[PDB]
């Protein structure tokens, strides 16, 4: 129902006002506000947003409360002031979510049938992208159980306008535009390799979770299947690409070349006015 | 008719000739049977069509298949001969839009017939397939942990 | 074969008589053939070089 | 390409190089993105190359 998203930071700063006007004040869980949107395609665009007051006590995670009479009054003011948008869901600053949130999920789905949530972090370190997609379908069940009724994990990512990095880009200051040819290589792989073999560690984490625990979905449908998808490459010991040392002798073959050309060629670039310049700025320096 | 046709599968011509060789004789509309099977100045012109038939359906999915077999082999899952191989192998490469491979050598033949022309498609498929997937591992499978660690 | 092509080779044990080549290659041809030039600039800067100290 | 096409014409004026300092007025840089464009190119590529084996093992 929703192919991607396509977010704009500006209401992730407009998420970062209301965390600013929540963290002076009795703050007991998180911020709930409004999602806007701009949906056209199945692929999905925000451009703005605003949020709402909002709290919650924990003793059935049922008290909690909105302003629908106020969401729709500011809804009707910026659906004046720009007839594009349209509400597309909410927000939750708190990183995990809880079983309140299909409460709220399913009591904001009832302007439009679909309402998307936003995880953001503000304080975030560890994370990649901040921002997240669920959507609420239902798979029934392999014991097809009296409605489980699931967050579904859609694809996200922080969308892009033309000109509305102005203010960004120059605010920030210290970038180091075009690292291509130093070390940006480096951070990858560090990053790529060790945050992702964590992940992958804490995959493992979670089947030692299945060993010791995890009867619970113990979930031999999708695991062990994308699993296969990775198991495409069982790569123990003896290595068994015989038939791919001549394909990786292929990789470095044609780069080799361009290598040794071109570098002959480029020291025949440095030496010709370095020898000229130097012998002039040498002897005619008196 | 139809099961000759969806995913075609391998063919034998004799099961062929009992199950379209008992309709030339039992009756229910006997004219169009005649026409394409029972005659004989024309309608074995179209036994020679059905023979044209059987051999496609040998070559179609030969086509789509079959990378490093032998010919021998080849002939005797061709149902078809060596020497009917060259004939009903010629008769159909003069097609000249199928590209297959054989060789002699003792009489040994082998395939992947484009030799390869391919270091791209390896690092398109296999990279950009894994590690996508693996961008995903993260996405779904750190869900599917916090969601299984939600509901504990 | 001989007097004209089509690149024919001959193998008197395959069947098929291998015609297969790679044509484009001109990443090595226009570089040699710059170097063909580049090498005659460094000859025609040496009389500057061989000049100009002494 | 990119690199060939621009290379021949970096390397058209040792021809009208001489001496007679002032004499002669045409001095421009020849070795622009020919360092530098082959250098992150090749340099990425064979990191590129590098991938095969950083991922796999």
């Amino acid at each position: 129902a929703v192919q991607k998203v396509v977010v704009h930071p500006l209401v992730l700063l407009s998420v970062v006002d209301h965390f600013n006007r929540i963290g002076k004040v009795g703050n007991q869980k998180r911020v709930v506000g409004v999602l806007l949107g701009s949906w056209q395609k199945k692929v999905l665009d925000v451009s703005n947003s605003f949020a709402v007051p909002f709290d919650e006590d924990d003793k059935d995670d049922s008290v909690w409360f909105l302003d629908h009479d106020y969401l729709e009054n500011m809804y009707g003011m910026f659906k004046k002031v720009n007839a594009r948008e349209r509400i597309v869901g909410w927000y939750h600053t708190g990183p995990k979510l809880h079983k309140n949130d299909i409460a709220i999920n399913e009591l904001m789905k009832r302007y439009c049938p679909n309402s998307v949530l936003v995880i953001i972090d503000v304080k975030p370190k560890d994370l990649g992208l901040p921002t997240e997609a669920y959507i609420s379908v239902e798979e029934v069940h392999d014991d097809g159980t009296p409605t489980s009724k699931t967050f579904e994990h859609v694809t996200s990512e922080i969308g892009a306008e033309e000109a509305e990095e102005v203010g960004v880009e120059h605010l920030l200051r210290d970038i180091k535009d075009t690292t291509v040819g130093t070390l940006s290589q480096r951070i990858t792989n560090q990053v790529h390799g060790l945050k992702g073999l964590n992940s992958k560690l804490l995959d493992i984490r979670s089947y030692l979770e299945k060993v010791a625990t995890g009867k619970l979905p113990i979930n031999h449908q999708i695991i062990y299947q994308l699993q296969d998808v990775f198991n495409l490459l069982p790569d123990v010991s003896l290595q068994e690409f015989v038939k791919a040392f001549y394909l990786k002798t292929n990789d470095q073959m044609v780069v080799v070349y361009l290598a040794s050309l071109i570098r002959s060629v480029v020291a025949l670039h440095n030496l010709i006015n370095n020898k000229i310049a130097n012998r002039d700025a040498e002897k005619k320096e008196g | 008719l139809l099961k000759l046709f969806t995913t075609m599968e391998l063919m034998r011509w004799s099961t062929l000739v009992e199950d379209y060789g008992m309709e030339l004789r039992k009756g229910s509309l006997e004219s169009p049977a005649t026409d394409v099977f029972g005659s004989t100045e024309e309608g074995e012109k179209r036994w020679k069509d059905l023979k044209n038939r059987v051999v496609e359906h040998n070559i179609r999915i030969m086509a789509k298949y079959y990378t490093r077999i032998t010919m021998k082999r080849m002939a005797q899952l061709l149902d078809l001969s060596v020497d009917e191989s060259e004939a009903f192998l010629s008769n159909l490469v003069v097609n000249k839009t199928i590209f297959a491979k054989v060789d002699r050598l003792a009489g040994i033949i082998n395939f992947q017939r484009p030799k390869d022309p391919n270091n791209l498609l390896n690092d398109w498929s296999q990279k950009l397939n894994s590690l996508m997937s693996l961008v995903n591992k993260t996405t779904h499978l750190i869900a599917k942990e916090e969601m299984i660690h939600n509901l504990q | 074969i001989l007097d004209k092509k089509f690149h024919g080779i001959l193998d008197q044990g395959e069947g098929v008589l291998i015609i297969f080549d790679e044509p484009p290659v001109d990443k090595t041809y226009e570089a040699a053939l710059e170097t063909i030039q580049n090498m005659s600039k460094v000859v025609d800067s040496l009389y500057n070089k061989a000049k100009k100290l002494t | 390409n990119y690199n060939k096409a621009v290379e021949e014409e970096d390397k058209m004026t040792p021809e009208q190089l001489a001496i007679k300092n002032v004499g002669k007025q045409d001095p421009k840089r020849h070795l622009e993105e020919h360092v530098d464009v082959l250098m992150t190119s090749n340099i990425v590529q064979c990191l590129a190359a590098m991938l095969d084996t950083v991922v796999f093992k």
